[PDB]
């Protein structure tokens, strides 16, 4: 049991902190300055453990006065050898992410401190800054919306504390660089991670997408968004309310074909109509208003929902974005067009070594053993835990819950006790605070559009008789200070509304009144007619829920019901175990050959004189020519020499160059070696006319351009491939072997492309 | 006769069906072959082997 | 061949063919070691006065591993439409599919059990008095256990050779057996000897039927399929679209087995009746090698097949799943339409697959009256078909993995 | 809007018919007009025998609204201000050591279809030149078109100069002073000087018999 | 009325497991063990895109 | 088909040199090539060149009677000449050829005083 070994080791910590204590300043930064020489003699990072816990200890005491316990060494040394270290919510896990970061960026690779928000990385930031700067290592915060150069500084500091969409999005611009001077990031030597749970299991899902803007179509949203907007609901469109989806019926499809005045509806030549009312419909119908996005300034910003922000730079795709700005008449824009695609979980195990805290990964510790190599270490707590529970008031319709929680926070705001109201949807806190409004209760809403007061907010919802409600802002990170007079009444009793997607969530916000054995309160609320419940809900107890009457003066009690809603969430939490693992799994083809196509691009971008990489494959390119005619089971002498030598003439060489005689009939590789001497003395002129070095600059241009542009066109066929190969698992074939045979005759026809056009480009020019 | 539509429908059908070309279906009756006869061989080999192996134990 | 040579030089594939070799020799050694009570030398007598296992030895494992198909073919017709609680299970998800995949193997050990008493009964009269020493119901229960332990044992070998061996564990499990049951009768032709051009001709004839069953079986039908989600709006290769295969034969060997079920019952019911003219009658009429029982045999496979095709493509739920994420036939409405459509092209294909697997499952007794052979070789029949597919996919799953290793770059 | 209607692809019917000395011609053609990549991919065909005048001498004459523009100059456009309500253009084309041509074209959308229909006068020639004597190479090079506009006729002045490879290796330089008439009277937009740089392609087709010209160029603004 | 003829045909299924009762015998029990059937592998059954 | 040049040089009016423009990409044996300049604050005129390989040339009437323009197969260029030159004709020279495209020089300044 490694147990054992971390409590010895914390064991040795507070001795070496028995005689730490009585040095003066200065002396630790030297002391800083004596770990760095030491390391590299011969030292290793286990060699250094203790001291540089135990002086790090006595930095945080001398910095900000918070004492790392027993635990949180334990902890940091458990982060140390790269397993999680999942720590119960509220036990101070920053200062134990702060002890394994200043032992691993002493050799001076660089180590990434990754969360899940903006706001949650600048406190930390701000707060680790502090300690690290008294230190002498050089912390930069990244952002999202900063300069090249900002970021180029940032990751060339220390410790870089970043949210995990800017170091996904950086590492994906790092490999559309012209140049190398304009490259972004370091090597990749570390990552700790905050919410590991949330980053590499929830938003696990959603892979990451680089696109820029195409050419631009107007006319088929407005018309789609008019004959959507004249559709009569329930009778001419269904939906389903199991999964988000749309489609017409029989009689909806005869007015679809008699508004257009086409004949046919699902013909082949009316994809792009049928495709433009399947998603104007799915954003008139499926996308509510205020649950899935905003509207900000005529422009359409989306709120994630995971982390519960808004972030402004991400459409959506498909030109379902295009029609969700033309349900509101804003000014539609240019259509995308995918440029990279890389997942989470290969980004992460990329990174070489890492580790991260949580609060509420014991459930998925399976999954983080088969995928990232990483147990879960469970750890102690110090002090006992005294946030008490309450068990779910099931309800019946939304307006008894709503009046319920309404009754609940006005009896405990009387009483001078804090209140956070957890929400899950944004305009449902509103709902929950404009019936607050009567009573007058006075509040701050913490929605996804009043998110540029949540400092003051977080600091000022400690105090006497302060009402919050929150969005799932509040849900993975915010740290509530009890303020003053306010644990003698037990304070921050926190109460939710909604049953999240899975436990670790809502176990989550459960965990957000604990804060280091401090008495708090945890009621939540359901409705029987919940988004959650009507979503996924088993049919066979829908005909028990009118059994228990209509008053809503009572919650329910029984036990048929809460083994419902927790078959329910299992059912979700199931369906999201199901979709990781299918997308895992499909996209490591991807990233085996990503791997490749980016390793071959940042070999050619720093080449002194890449003349051998262009005549490699301008030979390939020729004999694979060269072998596509004159092939070897028809027989010699009736090749068709005529079409090879003009195709030579035209493509890789110059007009006047060969005739049938100069050949007729002979060897083939013999005949592909005086082709490429040919070529070689027309690229020796063509080397010798334009320089050493404008040369190189013309044919890296001319590699680059073209290996974008083929790499484009080929994530784009592989996804379009993706959807059919799902459809293909009807033969009695697993589709994943189908799917790696299909993409490797992709890549290999998108890399003969590549020749052939780097070819007739670099020959002829 | 409501039949020889329907089998002029069946023919039309199977020239649909994309059938294997020559050179895969050679390929795939050697495989099949070369395991087969690679499995009766083995079998036979560790069948006789079991035997003496029994019959050297009494 | 270069491409045997290719997979040696991986070593994670050598790995796992080397532990499935290692895995079938397990498998082989285990055929010769039985049950403590057999009386194994009167048994060898007693054919003196293929399924050669048992007739060998009377193993540990002599039923095997059919149990286990026959529990998930009959788990495979109780999730359609006969039991609510079933059809949740399969569509629950995944999680169904776990529980579904515990209670199979539940259903396995009972059913093994049962089979087990029958078979061992059955083995018991042809003996006739000794086959087991004291020979009571208190003895039944050793045997029973001892193969279901057997069973048991089979499923987890299948299991550590879907894990690491190569394929499908319990298809090369059931390879096994029947390449096991191949050189016996080899020995067997050897030993009958008219002398050469019999030989040449039952090979030219094998090869033929080789290459026709390989010519059947994995010929597709391509239903196109386009997507409305997707918007296909920029330049394409156009080289895979995407498309819907059916498969000629889309229903396998099932309809065989339900064949000889639904042909040998009424000799089973006739036996248990006991002795009586009709009884005698119905013994030489419902002979499928006799041929006033063979088109009752042919018709059977017709129409099983028919029955197990619509049931294993299941056109109405194919055509609302299909519905429910998009897509289209083109030219078709995706409602009612779309059914019919793929009901009609099922329909022509299940019937030249009928035809072709009745010809497959006539072929032996045809072999065995024109070639003067014995009756216990059985060429052609469903053990053909079963070699040939778990030869070719798992020929194919290693091409996969080798064509995975292989990856070029375009810097050379 | 207008032809930010047809950012799709437009038919191109060309209609021609002119004398030059009393001597007739009658070319017509059809093909096809892009905006957002902006070019023009046309089959043009003799269909009155001859050339009087060769094709180069022909193709200034040949449909200026099928421009590419990027995000800045979208405000700066006239050739989308007059469309679809139609489109007037004659041009003074003098050449240089010979006569000259008063060209007389209404450019329009007629029904759908963009037609050029084309009345070409040429007075003021000599045979024994060079373009009677059709010394012309088979070929059409890169220019820039500069557009100005006035007031009094509140329309378009387009100036521009020429260069046909003549055969014997010289080049008539011709100049080319433009006139462009809206036809409706709706939104006008006269911006100020920006310029037309355009490059084409003279070809044929080698699977078709009779005295040809196919047509593929490219046009681009700049400037404003 | 087809969930008649499923039924019918697994309690056939069990018939073949007990038609091990009986009272050539090499071709009865070449009917018995020797066709050993394939299992169908029948089921292998089977959220928005992003920006910058 | 990218034209690279030199030759240009510091000149005085009573010394000749020749300009050369290399033609890279194609050859050199069946187009015509043409020789332009254009001072700081002249329009770019068209100056020399000569068609059908090189063996019927014309001039501008500036130079006509002292300047020409040669070629060389092997070398796969032309070669032009700064004969009897005078301060009037200081310019930045271009060579100008025209496959399917028309591709110009990077442009040789020579300057006279
Ligand atoms: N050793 C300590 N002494 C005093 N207070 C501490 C100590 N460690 C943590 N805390 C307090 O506990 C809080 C825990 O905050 P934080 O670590 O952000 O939450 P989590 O533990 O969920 O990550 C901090 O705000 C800090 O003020
Ligand atoms: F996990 Be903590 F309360 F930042
Ligand atoms: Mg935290």
């Amino acid at each position: 049991r490694t147990l054992n070994r971390y409590e010895k080791i914390a064991n040795d910590i507070d001795a070496i902190r028995g005689d730490y204590e009585n040095l003066s300043d200065d002396a630790l930064k030297h002391k800083t300055i004596e770990f760095k020489e030491r390391l590299e003699k011969g030292a290793t990072t286990d060699d250094l453990l203790v001291e540089a816990f135990a002086v790090v200890r006595e930095a945080s005491r001398r910095v900000t006065g918070m004492f790392p316990f027993k635990v949180q060494l334990m902890g940091g040394v458990a982060l140390h050898d790269g397993n999680i270290a999942e720590m119960k919510t509220g036990e101070g896990k920053t200062l134990t992410s702060t002890l394994p970061v200043y032992l691993n960026a002493l050799t001076g690779k660089g180590v990434h401190v990754v969360t899940v928000n903006e706001y949650l990385a600048s406190r930390d930031a701000e707060q680790m800054g502090k300690i690290f700067e008294f230190l002498g290592l050089t912390v930069g915060l990244n952002l999202n919306s900063m300069s090249k150069d900002e970021k180029r500084e940032a990751y060339a500091a220390d410790i870089t504390y970043s949210t995990n969409n800017e170091l996904g999005f950086d590492y994906l611009r790092d490999n559309m660089v012209l140049y190398k001077e304009q490259m972004v990031q370091r090597p990749l030597h570390f990552a700790v991670i905050d919410e590991v749970d949330s980053i590499l299991i929830d938003e696990a899902r959603t892979p990451l997408i680089i696109s820029g803007q195409a050419a631009k179509s107007t006319k088929l949203y407005v018309q789609a968004n008019a004959f959507v907007r004249t559709l009569k609901a329930e009778k001419d469109y269904t939906y389903d309310i199991k999964t988000k989806a749309v489609q017409l019926t029989e009689e909806g499809m005869t007015k679809a074909e008699k508004a257009f005045g086409i004949d046919n509806l699902f013909d082949v030549k009316h994809v792009a109509l049928n495709h433009h009312i399947n998603q104007a419909l799915k954003a008139h119908v499926a996308m509510q208003k205020d649950v899935d996005y905003v509207v900000e300034d005529g422009q359409v910003v989306i709120v994630d929902s995971f982390t519960g922000r808004l972030m402004k730079g991400r459409r959506y795709s498909e030109g379902l974005h295009q029609a969700i700005e033309a349900k509101e008449g804003l000014e539609i824009q240019n259509e995308s067009m995918t440029l990279a695609t890389i997942t989470f979980q290969n980004y992460f195990r990329m990174y070489e070594k890492l580790a991260g805290m949580t609060g509420t990964a014991k459930t998925e510790e399976e999954e983080f053993r088969n995928i990232y190599n990483m147990q879960v270490v469970t750890i102690p707590t110090n002090r006992p835990v005294v946030r008490d529970d309450r068990p779910d008031l099931i309800y019946r319709t939304m307006e008894g819950k709503f009046k319920a929680v309404a009754e609940d926070v006005a009896q405990r705001y009387m009483t001078g006790q804090p209140v956070l109201v957890g929400t899950v949807a944004v305009e449902t806190s509103e709902l929950i605070s404009k019936l607050l409004k009567n009573k007058g209760i006075p509040h701050q809403v913490l929605n996804a559009k009043n998110h540029e007061r949540e400092a003051q907010i977080i600091e000022e919802a400690g105090q006497k008789g302060a009402v919050t409600i929150a969005t799932n802002m509040a849900g993975r990170g915010t740290d509530i200070k009890l303020g003053e007079g306010v644990k003698e009444l037990g304070g921050l009793a926190v109460v939710g509304t909604e049953r999240h997607e899975s436990r670790r969530i809502d176990n989550q916000l459960r965990g957000r009144s604990g804060r280091q054995g401090d008495p708090g309160i945890t009621q939540f609320y359901l409705s029987m007619e919940d988004e959650l419940m009507r979503r996924f809900g088993a049919e066979r107890t829908m005909a028990m829920l009118d059994r228990f009457g209509m008053d809503d003066s009572t919650p329910i009690q029984s036990k048929m019901v809460s083994r419902a809603v927790e078959s329910s969430q299992k059912r979700v939490e199931g369906n999201n175990f199901d979709s990781r693992k299918q997308l895992l799994q499909y996209d490591d083809v991807l990233r085996q050959q990503r791997e490749v196509i980016y390793k071959q691009r940042f070999e050619v971008i720093d080449s002194e004189n890449l003349r051998e990489i262009v005549e490699n494959m301008i030979k390939s390119s020729l004999e694979r020519a060269i072998a596509a005619y004159t092939p070897r089971e028809e027989l010699p002498e009736e090749w068709k020499l005529d079409g090879l030598v003009d195709l030579i003439n035209t493509t890789y060489l110059d007009e006047g160059a060969l005739e049938k005689s100069d050949i007729f009939g002979k060897e083939p590789d013999e005949m592909l070696e005086l082709i490429m001497d040919r070529i070689i003395t027309k690229y020796n002129e063509k080397e010798e006319q334009f320089g050493k070095e404008q040369m190189r600059e013309f044919e890296k241009v001319i590699v680059l351009r073209a290996v974008d542009s083929k790499w484009m066109d080929h994530i784009d066929a592989m996804d379009q491939l993706r959807q059919g190969i799902h459809l293909r698992a009807y033969a009695q074939t697993n589709p994943l072997r189908e799917y790696q045979m299909e993409g490797f005759a992709m890549f290999e026809h998108m890399i003969e492309s590549i020749e052939d056009e780097v070819a007739k480009f670099v020959m002829k020019a | 006769q409501r039949v020889t539509n329907f089998f002029k429908e069946v023919v039309r059908e199977l020239k649909k069906v994309s059938w294997p070309n020559r050179k895969e279906l050679v390929n795939y009756t050697a495989v099949v072959l070369a395991t087969v006869a690679f499995f009766t061989v083995f079998f036979a080999v560790i069948d006789l082997g079991i035997s003496q192996l029994i019959r050297l134990v009494f | 061949f270069r491409t045997i040579s290719n997979f040696m030089r991986v070593s994670d594939i050598r790995n796992k063919i080397i532990f499935t070799l290692l895995m079938l020799i397990v498998f082989r050694i285990g055929t010769f070691i039985p049950v403590p009570s057999v009386n194994t030398d009167v048994l060898k007598l007693q054919d003196q006065l293929f399924c050669g296992g048992a007739l060998q030895n009377f193993s540990i494992f002599a039923m095997g591993v059919m149990p286990y198909i026959t529990a998930s073919i009959i788990v495979q017709l109780l999730q359609m439409d006969v039991v609510p609680k079933f059809a949740e299970w399969s569509k629950q998800g995944e999680m169904g599919r776990r529980k579904l995949a515990q209670f199979t193997r539940y259903f396995t050990i009972v059913l093994g059990f049962i089979q087990a008493l029958g078979m061992s009964y059955g083995f018991n009269n042809l003996a006739g008095g000794m086959l087991i020493q004291n020979p009571g119901i208190g003895t039944y229960l050793l045997i029973a256990v001892v193969l279901t332990a057997g069973t048991a044992f089979l499923m987890w070998l299948g299991e550590q050779i879907t894990a690491k061996g190569v394929g499908n564990g319990i298809s090369i499990i059931i390879f096994a057996g029947i390449v096991s049951g191949i050189p016996t009768i080899l020995n067997q032709i050897y030993a009958q000897t008219l002398n050469i051009v019999r030989l040449l001709l039952v090979a030219l004839a094998v090869v033929a039927v080789i290459v026709g069953v390989i010519y059947i079986q994995q010929a597709f039908r391509k239903i196109p399929i386009q997507y409305a989600k997707r918007l296909e709006g920029r330049n394409p290769v156009g080289g895979h679209s995407t498309h819907l295969p059916l498969k000629v034969n889309p229903a396998g060997v099932i309809p065989v087995i339900f064949a000889v079920s639904f042909l040998i019952a009424p000799p089973t019911i006739a036996s248990f009746f006991g002795t009586n003219d009709v009884t005698l009658w119905i013994r030489r009429t419902f002979d499928y090698t006799h041929p006033v029982g063979m088109t009752i045999y042919v018709v059977l496979i017709i129409a099983f097949t028919y029955f197990y095709a619509f049931v294993q493509v299941n056109p109405e739920q194919m055509a609302d799943n299909l519905k429910k994420q998009g897509g289209y036939i083109p030219g078709i409405r995706p409602g009612k339409n779309t059914q019919e459509y793929v009901t009609r092209i099922l329909y022509r294909l299940t019937l030249v697959g009928s035809l072709f697997l009745a010809f497959i499952a006539v072929l032996p007794v045809f072999f065995v009256n024109f070639a003067n052979l014995p009756p216990s070789a059985q060429i052609g029949g469903t053990s053909l078909l079963i070699v040939v597919g778990v030869a070719l996919e798992t020929m194919k799953q290693l091409e996969s993995q080798l064509v995975k290793r292989h990856y070029r770059g375009f810097i050379k | 809007k207008g032809e930010e209607l047809f950012t799709g692809v437009v038919p191109i019917l060309v209609e021609l018919d002119g004398d030059v000395n009393g001597h007739k011609f009658s070319v017509s053609g059809e093909g096809e007009g892009d905006a957002t990549y902006g070019k023009l991919t046309l089959k043009f065909i003799c269909t009155t025998g001859k050339l009087p005048v060769p094709w180069p001498t022909l193709v200034t004459t040949f449909v200026q609204c099928f421009s590419r523009y990027p995000d800045h100059m979208k405000r700066h456009d006239f050739f989308k201000s007059a469309m679809p309500e139609g489109y007037v253009q004659e041009r003074t084309i003098s050449f240089k050591d010979d006569g000259n041509y008063k060209t007389r074209a209404e450019v329009k959308f007629e029904g759908d279809t963009l037609v050029n229909r084309i009345e070409l006068k040429g007075i003021d020639f000599k045979e024994d030149g060079n373009i009677l004597g059709h010394k012309l190479e088979y070929n059409y090079n890169s220019h820039n078109v500069y557009i100005t506009a006035d007031k009094q006729k509140n329309g378009i002045k387009a100036n521009f100069k020429i260069r046909h490879n003549i055969e014997d290796g010289s080049v008539q330089l011709a100049d080319h002073y433009q006139q462009n008439t809206p036809i409706g009277d709706g939104p006008v937009l006269l911006p100020d000087n920006h310029y037309l740089s355009t490059q084409s392609a003279l070809s044929k087709d080698p699977n078709e018999k009779r005295d040809h010209m196919v047509l593929l160029e490219f046009v681009t603004a700049a400037g404003i | 009325a087809k969930k008649t003829i499923l039924f019918l045909l697994t309690v056939l299924t069990t018939v073949l497991v007990s038609g091990w009762v009986v009272l050539v015998i090499l071709k009865t029990l070449h009917m018995f063990c020797v066709p050993f059937l394939l299992v169908g592998a029948f089921s292998n059954a089977d959220g928005d895109g992003d920006s910058p | 088909v990218a034209l690279v040049e030199s030759g240009g040089a510091l000149v005085q009016p009573g010394g000749s040199l020749r300009l050369s423009c290399a033609a890279s990409g194609f050859p050199v044996n069946r187009y015509s090539m043409r020789w332009y300049r254009q001072a700081p604050g002249k329009e770019r005129e068209w100056v020399a060149g000569m068609s059908s390989a090189g063996d019927r040339s014309s001039y501008e009437d500036s130079v006509k009677g002292r300047f020409t323009i040669s070629r060389d197969d092997a070398r796969n260029t032309v070669y032009l000449q700064m004969n009897s030159l005078k301060p009037e004709d200081t310019a930045v020279y271009y060579c100008n050829v025209n496959v399917g495209f028309e591709y110009w020089g990077q442009g040789t300044q020579v300057t006279v005083s």
